[PDB]
């Protein structure tokens, strides 16, 4: 077989009508993984900081 | 830096293995692959296939062992009811 | 081990309260309070339960600053250095009946009420458990049960014989919003208030608990397909061989 | 396990009719079940080579053997990436799971245990 | 050269996590370990928090603890993470070092890299033990008596010893405020060793599903693997979520929401489920000495594996006899762990001591007679004579 | 998709933006939650029935 | 190969500490690298057995320390060796900076060595700092006050990282508290920091006392520095074991010796005598946020040395303007820790600004206008042209 003939990729490539269709679903997908990975490591920073705020028991305003 | 070990593993153009001559490899860029849909086309399809081909090697030990343990669990059940109190007299002390 | 010994298993009641999506019902826990009061508490302390708490749970500030002012606390020594008492306020514990351990098995021929503040889940049935303790005793222990002068029988407590007699009796309190004060209304009442007492975060744990598993479960999902993205390139990668010529 | 006591074992039942005609087809069952050859590997190629007459043999290996074995490990991995077996057309059949490294690892183990024996011979004067 | 690589700092980033040449088909049992490296972290950023609310001294461990669920902002958050993040942490454990038997990792050339690692397993069981004695509940402390006791089987100077942990006549003030200050040292011990074991990982990096030679096809480890980790990442925060939130509790004992009492043993007492499986080991032989022993020798005999396996090939994926007593002995350590579960009763007993040697038997006998007869069987199987 | 194509345009979400979406993804998901807590949740609150309580 | 160079721990024992090319002429002065070591283990190791008989609990702090000195058998060992061990450390750390800007340590290529080194400073200083708050004396509680509320000068979120770093209305149980897990905490740290200390050390190796290459001669680490640094050791045991034994408290403090009152700052306040050089400095400014900014510029001006040091030479050692310069430097750090154990009067508010000025002086102008000044002698001093 000739190294010059390329394999089927027929099954795996998409007719070019949208060349930026995978594109768009993989960066949109990126994007939305960074936007909440950003939201819940926020939460989580102010989760253990806020834990260092006064407790319930000594707010007591005698 | 100091001399340290030989291993079976190397790094970048020099991992360790023989020398390869012959083949001849292709890929595709992911950007030029259909917008990813194997997650319910060759996914759900193909599946149960790493099942049925190993399922046995794990269902006949867990039969086996689920068995002796309902088996056992049954025969303390009847052990420590009014029925079995004789038995129990015998087999304990 | 025996069905005695065991003690029988609780079923399981359609608590309010069960449910990810479920807070717990405010007025139960309100009524639930009552009961503690009225009956419970005479024997029963709640240590780890401090007034403030009930605030914006079942009683307003004004409720529970009047309830609190009901018992004495220790307070500052005087000038001369001299003892004295004061008003209970909200940032003290609810008070518990007895002085010390003895005075409580005293007043309870050697047994010790145990302190409720975390019963729901010292427990193994959590609500189940003390809902069926509370209205599962018989009015005689079963035929050829010995029981020990002093015990009471119920069938949900391990061995069968238990120090606590049956206290929840139709109508021994009179409900603040008119509802009928039966046995199984008032224990169904105190254990949801039990249960507050051991678990003050739950309706709130569960609020958060909705946000967290929803950002995850979408965060899961985003991963895989992103995953399946980097690895296109290599999934789909074609080998081909030619035998080199020697 | 050195190969020289396999193969010991393993000729005395081949050579033994009985023995033979109780074990092979059992063995042919094993190797069919143990599937490497859906993955397109000869048993040979399965042996860890991570030892020194692992690496004395595939040394030896003749060039266009070992630039075969090659193939079909880097084939391999890729299969069982994909979580797929191939083709059938591309199994490899009984015939040609062939034991083509076995000579070079027996002539290796041969080699090693004949040294180990002259650096700890004993004299008798 | 890349900035990456020369810098002396960023240069061990990138040869661990980003240039890494990782076997193309590793598979997913193989992200076990970013996991185990997430659980540590958890335990200890989780565990420091709520060290700063924590008071040692035996009357004010337990409402301390107490004081964190109920005053603490998020202080049950921290609670249920640490308490049930030392749940998935042995899960986890259990199915990575499960992963280690049926792949044969810790075959040659990856000894160094399995004893490390039996090291850090032995680490972790004493760390979860001294923080579980920390809560000081009924559970906290007839396992502190229990456990601190096991040292009394030592011959002669056993008693001392223990009188010597205790730091009295019993588990008391000064046993809980070294249990915690121990509790606290532990897990940078742990740590310690886990670089130890990347270290060992790294000079051979990671063996592959096929059990033979990766070093034909290697894919970088940063964005492959870099993503792929994060999908179970996910996953593991997924689930502990679940629990955390929505059921706390349930790998607990009610017990110890009951502060500890020294003239009472609870009769519902039960060990912590990751430990049943070797309590039961120990609860099989019937005199005290050798119960010990037997008990510690379970976790010893893992030592012993990459000499028993007899096979001239590495993993399980081709072997159908060694892959069938895999599950046995899976299964049979699940049936250890019900075992433990139960009363010391007639039919469970004798499952128990049955169960107990198909334990010891799998690593020194079943291994290597099953190994030695599938090697021949490959042989006789395509050889003609 | 046109719809990203209009935002972003081939271009993957930077950072900046990503920080900043966070930040209105966490007021407005809280919001949302709780309404929807709160709501499935009706009759049980305690303002429910500290409306209730009026005598 | 050798084992100890084959093996994958070991290799790195040998590579640091066995076959490491050391300068032939490195002197006395680069002993001072082991002797920190030495000190970090033996914070650690005191500490650690300190921590299982004390308790945080503000209302039991001090007592918990007194129950140490005198209840727990070889407990006063335990504490005044870490109490006078903490300003050994603090006085060998000063020499091992001074002797590097002395030889020119901090240039290139070890610019890298030294900013880490800055870092380590800060951490052993923020550590030393949660220890002595742990006592809870009334230098403790006032220390802590004082410290705290250096971060109020920040604008707007001022106040409110305070009142997070109390955990409440003032210094009390929940900042003692926090205070005792921050400082079991950061110790690892500085361990952790100091491992990638060595590691930009290992690159280049040592200097020499002569400024130039080292690389035509050198020889192994060990046997010779391993036996030369064991006379240092023995040197540092002996006096630390003087104070230890003899004079336990002569550089602590007495009001220290007093449970800390939050109503009561004693006029006999003092900071810690290695803190008092810092405490001058921000004294000398009658600005609140100009005091702090200035106090932690003094730290932090010492990552500009690299680059005003414009000396074509490393070192002092052949320079008489540098030598000289160097001296005036050290002992107006010496004065300006004098002026700190003095009251805010007349003379010494004077001297105190300054010696302050001198102190910025040194590395802004003192030594770019020397060094260029010397570079320029250097020259005309020999070529004629
Ligand atoms: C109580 C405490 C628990 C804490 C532990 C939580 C983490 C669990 C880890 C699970 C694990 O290690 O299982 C590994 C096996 C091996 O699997 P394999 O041969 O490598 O995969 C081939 C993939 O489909 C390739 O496919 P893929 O393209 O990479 O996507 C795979 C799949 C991965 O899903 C996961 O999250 C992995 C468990 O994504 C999906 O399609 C799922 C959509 C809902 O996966 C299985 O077979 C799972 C059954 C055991
Ligand atoms: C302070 C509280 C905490 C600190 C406690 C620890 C103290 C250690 C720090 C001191 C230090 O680093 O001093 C370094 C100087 C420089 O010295 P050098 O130029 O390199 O030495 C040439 C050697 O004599 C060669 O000679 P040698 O053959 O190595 O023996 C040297 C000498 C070493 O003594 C020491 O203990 C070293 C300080 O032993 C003796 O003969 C005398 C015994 C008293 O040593 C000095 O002589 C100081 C000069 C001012
Ligand atoms: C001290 C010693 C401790 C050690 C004890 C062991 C730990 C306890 C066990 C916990 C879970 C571990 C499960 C086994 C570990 C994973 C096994 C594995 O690696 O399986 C791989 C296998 C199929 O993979 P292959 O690569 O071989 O497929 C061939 C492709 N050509 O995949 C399969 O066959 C499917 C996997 C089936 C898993 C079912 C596990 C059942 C576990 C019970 C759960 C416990 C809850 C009570
Ligand atoms: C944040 C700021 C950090 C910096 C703070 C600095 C604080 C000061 C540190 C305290 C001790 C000072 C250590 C002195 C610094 C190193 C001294 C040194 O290296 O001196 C070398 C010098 C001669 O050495 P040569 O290598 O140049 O000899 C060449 C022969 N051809 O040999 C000499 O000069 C003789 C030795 C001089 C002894 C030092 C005396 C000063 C002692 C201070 C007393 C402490 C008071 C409590
Ligand atoms: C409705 C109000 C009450 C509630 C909710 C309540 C609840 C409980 C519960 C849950 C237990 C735990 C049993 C166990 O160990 O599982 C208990 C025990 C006990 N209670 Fe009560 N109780 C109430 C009223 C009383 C009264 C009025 C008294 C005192 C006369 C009393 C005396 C005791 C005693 C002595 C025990 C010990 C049981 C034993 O160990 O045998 N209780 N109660
Ligand atoms: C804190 C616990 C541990 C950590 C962080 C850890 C981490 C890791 C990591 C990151 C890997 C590489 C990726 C993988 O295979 O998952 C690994 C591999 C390995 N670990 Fe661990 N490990 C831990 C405990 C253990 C234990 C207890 C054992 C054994 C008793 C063990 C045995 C192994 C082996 C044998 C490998 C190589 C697997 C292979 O490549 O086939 N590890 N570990
Ligand atoms: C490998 C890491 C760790 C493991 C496996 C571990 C495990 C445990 C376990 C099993 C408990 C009892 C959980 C419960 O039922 O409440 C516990 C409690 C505790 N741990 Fe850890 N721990 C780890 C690290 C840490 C660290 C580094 C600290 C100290 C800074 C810490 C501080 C505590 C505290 C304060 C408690 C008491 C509060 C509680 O009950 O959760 N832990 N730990
Ligand atoms: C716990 C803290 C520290 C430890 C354990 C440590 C340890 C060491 C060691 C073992 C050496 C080699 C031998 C020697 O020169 O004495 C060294 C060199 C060095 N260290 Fe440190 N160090 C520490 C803190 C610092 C600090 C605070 C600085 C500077 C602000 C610093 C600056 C240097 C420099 C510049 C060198 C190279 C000196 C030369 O070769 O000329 N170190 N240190
Ligand atoms: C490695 C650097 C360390 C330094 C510089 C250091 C320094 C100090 C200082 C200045 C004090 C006050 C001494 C006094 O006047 O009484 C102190 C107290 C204390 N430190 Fe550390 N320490 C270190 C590490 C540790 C570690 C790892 C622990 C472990 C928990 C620890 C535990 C304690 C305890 C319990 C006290 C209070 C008892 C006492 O006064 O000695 N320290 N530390
Ligand atoms: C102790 C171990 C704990 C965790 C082990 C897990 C390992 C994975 C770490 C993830 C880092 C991802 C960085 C990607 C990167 O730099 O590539 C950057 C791209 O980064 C992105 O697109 C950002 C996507 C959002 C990342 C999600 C954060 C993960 C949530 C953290 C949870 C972990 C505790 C290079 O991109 P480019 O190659 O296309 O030019
Ligand atoms: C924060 C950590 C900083 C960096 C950590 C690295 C520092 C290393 C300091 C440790 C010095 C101790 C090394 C002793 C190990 C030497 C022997 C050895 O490695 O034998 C190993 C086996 O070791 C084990 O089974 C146990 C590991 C010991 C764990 C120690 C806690 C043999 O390995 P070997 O090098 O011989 O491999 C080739 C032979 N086919
Ligand atoms: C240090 C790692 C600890 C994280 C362990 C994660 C296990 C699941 C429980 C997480 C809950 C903690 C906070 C919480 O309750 O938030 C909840 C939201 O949680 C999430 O979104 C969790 C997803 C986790 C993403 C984390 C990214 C990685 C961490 C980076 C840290 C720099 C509630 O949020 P809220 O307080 O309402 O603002
Ligand atoms: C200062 C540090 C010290 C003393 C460290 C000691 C470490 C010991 C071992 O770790 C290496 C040990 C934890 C490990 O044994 C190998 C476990 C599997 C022990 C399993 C174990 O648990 C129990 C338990 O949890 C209980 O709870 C209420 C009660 C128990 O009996 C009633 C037991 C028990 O009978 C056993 C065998
Ligand atoms: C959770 C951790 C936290 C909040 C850590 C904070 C760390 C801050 C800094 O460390 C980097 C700080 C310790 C360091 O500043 C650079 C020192 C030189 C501060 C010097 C210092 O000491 C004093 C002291 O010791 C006292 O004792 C009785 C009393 C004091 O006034 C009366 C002072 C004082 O007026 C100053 C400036
Ligand atoms: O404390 C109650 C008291 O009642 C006795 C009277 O003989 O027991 C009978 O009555 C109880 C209350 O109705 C039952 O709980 C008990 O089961 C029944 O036998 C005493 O035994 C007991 O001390």
């Amino acid at each position: 077989k000739s190294t010059y003939r390329t394999p089927n990729f027929d099954d795996v490539l998409k007719e070019n009508n949208d060349a930026d269709k995978g594109r768009s679903y993989a960066y949109f997908m990126v994007g939305a993984m960074g936007l909440l990975s950003s939201a819940g490591a926020k939460s989580t920073v102010e989760t253990f900081i806020s834990s260092m705020t006064a407790t319930a028991d000594v707010l007591a305003m005698a | 830096g100091p001399p340290s070990g030989k291993t079976y593993m190397g790094w970048w153009g020099h991992m360790g293995g023989p020398k390869q001559k012959g083949i001849t490899s292709y890929a595709v860029s992911p950007y030029a692959q259909k917008p990813l849909q194997g997650i319910f086309h060759n996914a759900v399809f193909n599946s149960f296939r790493r099942f049925k081909s190993q399922f046995l090697y794990v269902l006949i030990p867990a039969g086996i062992y689920w068995y002796w343990w309902k088996n056992g669990n049954e025969y303390n059940e009847f052990l420590y009811s009014k029925a079995g109190r004789e038995e129990l007299e015998r087999v304990n002390v | 081990m025996t069905a005695a010994e065991h003690g029988l298993h609780a079923p399981a009641y359609a608590w309010s309260h069960n449910g990810p999506f479920e807070t717990f019902d405010h007025a139960s826990i309100r009524r639930g309070y009552q009961v503690y009061r009225e009956v419970c508490a005479a024997c029963h302390s709640l240590d780890r339960v401090a007034w403030r708490t009930l605030v914006g749970v079942s009683h307003t500030n004004e409720e529970v600053r009047n309830m609190a002012e009901e018992f004495e606390y220790d307070d500052e020594p005087d000038e001369q250095g001299n003892p004295k008492k004061r008003p209970g306020k909200l940032s003290d514990y609810i008070p518990g009946p007895y002085p010390n351990e003895q005075a409580a098995r005293a007043a309870n021929q050697g047994a010790l009420p145990p302190d409720l503040s975390l019963i729901v889940k010292a427990r193994h049935g959590g609500c189940d458990y003390i809902f069926s303790l509370l209205t599962g005793y018989p009015d005689e222990p079963p035929a050829g049960v010995a029981l020990p002068p002093g015990s009471n029988y119920n069938p949900y407590f391990p061995g069968g014989s238990i120090a606590m007699a049956r206290v929840l009796f139709d109508d021994m309190v009179e409900y603040e919003d008119g509802t009928p004060a039966t046995t199984s209304q008032m224990a169904k009442d105190v254990t949801t208030f039990l249960n507050w007492c051991a678990e003050p975060e739950h309706d709130e744990r569960k609020r958060l608990g909705l946000k967290t598993v929803i950002i995850l479960s979408s965060l899961y999902l985003l991963s895989i397909w992103v995953k399946k993205f980097k690895w296109a390139g290599i999934k789909t990668r074609k080998f081909v061989f030619n035998p080199p010529k020697p | 396990q050195s190969f020289t006591s396999i193969a010991r074992i393993g000729d005395y039942i081949l050579k033994s009719p009985v023995l033979s005609k109780l074990c092979v087809p059992v063995a042919n069952q094993f190797i069919n079940l143990a599937g490497y050859k859906k993955l397109g590997l000869k048993f040979d190629d399965l042996i860890a080579e991570e030892n020194p007459i692992m690496q004395t043999a595939l040394r030896r290996l003749p060039e266009d053997e070992s630039y075969a074995r090659a193939y079909r490990i880097i084939r391999a991995h890729q299969t069982e990436l994909t979580h797929h077996l191939l083709p059938r057309n591309e199994w490899i059949k009984a015939q040609e799971d062939v034991p083509y490294l076995l000579p070079y690892i027996l002539e290796a183990e041969a080699a090693a245990k004949e040294k180990d024996e002259l650096d700890n011979i004993e004299v008798s004067k | 050269m890349a900035f990456r690589k020369s810098n002396v700092y960023l240069s061990l980033v990138n040869s661990y996590i980003i240039d890494s040449p990782q076997p193309s088909s590793i598979n997913y049992w193989w992200n076990m370990g970013s996991l185990l490296g997430l659980c540590l972290v958890i335990q200890i950023v989780t565990g420091i928090f709520m060290a700063m609310h924590y008071s040692s001294n035996i009357e004010l461990a337990f409402s301390s603890v107490e004081h964190i669920m109920r005053d603490v902002h998020n202080g049950y958050i921290l609670r249920y993470l640490h308490a049930n993040g030392a749940s998935f942490f042995f899960m986890v454990m259990f199915m990575h070092m499960a992963k280690g038997l049926y792949y044969g990792s810790y075959r040659s050339p990856r000894v160094t890299l399995w004893n490390v690692g039996v090291i850090i397993f032995i680490l972790t069981i004493a760390t979860a033990f001294l923080g579980y004695c920390c809560v000081y509940g009924q559970m906290s402390h007839w396992g502190a008596t229990v456990i601190t006791n096991l040292f009394s089987a030592i011959p002669f100077v056993g008693n001392d010893i223990v009188s010597w942990l205790w730091g009295g006549f019993s588990v008391s003030n000064p046993t809980i405020q070294r249990f915690f200050a121990l509790h606290y040292l532990v897990p940078f011990i742990i740590a310690a060793m886990v670089i130890m074991h990347l270290m060992a990982l790294h000079i051979h990096g990671s063996s592959n599903p096929l059990g033979i030679t990766g070093n034909l096809d290697r894919i970088p480890m940063h964005s492959y693997f870099i993503f792929k980790d994060l999908v179970t990442v996910f996953l593991f925060m997924l689930i502990l979520a679940l629990f955390v939130f929505y059921s706390p509790n349930t790998l607990g004992h009610p017990d110890n929401y009951i502060p500890g009492n020294p003239l009472v043993t609870p009769a519902s007492i039960v060990p912590e489920w990751y430990l049943l499986p070797f309590y039961a080991i120990l609860r099989s032989i019937p005199d005290k000495l050798l119960g010990v022993i037997t008990m510690f020798a379970a976790i010893l005999v893992l030592l012993v594996l990459p000499f028993t396996d007899r096979s001239v090939v590495r993993g399980n994926t081709f072997k159908v006899l060694s892959k069938f007593f895999f599950f046995i002995f899976v299964f049979n350590f699940v049936l250890l762990g019900q075992i433990g579960a139960c009363h010391v009763e007639v039919p469970y007993v004798l499952m128990g001591q049955i169960a107990t040697f198909i334990y010891f038997a799998y690593f020194l006998i079943i291994v290597p007679v099953i190994s030695t007869i599938e090697n021949v069987l490959f042989y006789i199987g395509r050889v003609n004579k | 998709s046109s719809l990203y194509k209009t935002f972003f345009k081939r271009n993957a979400v930077f950072v900046g933006t990503i920080f900043a979406g966070a930040f209105v993804f966490q007021t407005v998901f809280d919001t949302a939650i709780t309404s929807w807590y709160e709501n499935h949740n009706k009759g049980k609150l305690w303002k429910d029935v500290k409306a209730r309580i009026a005598a």
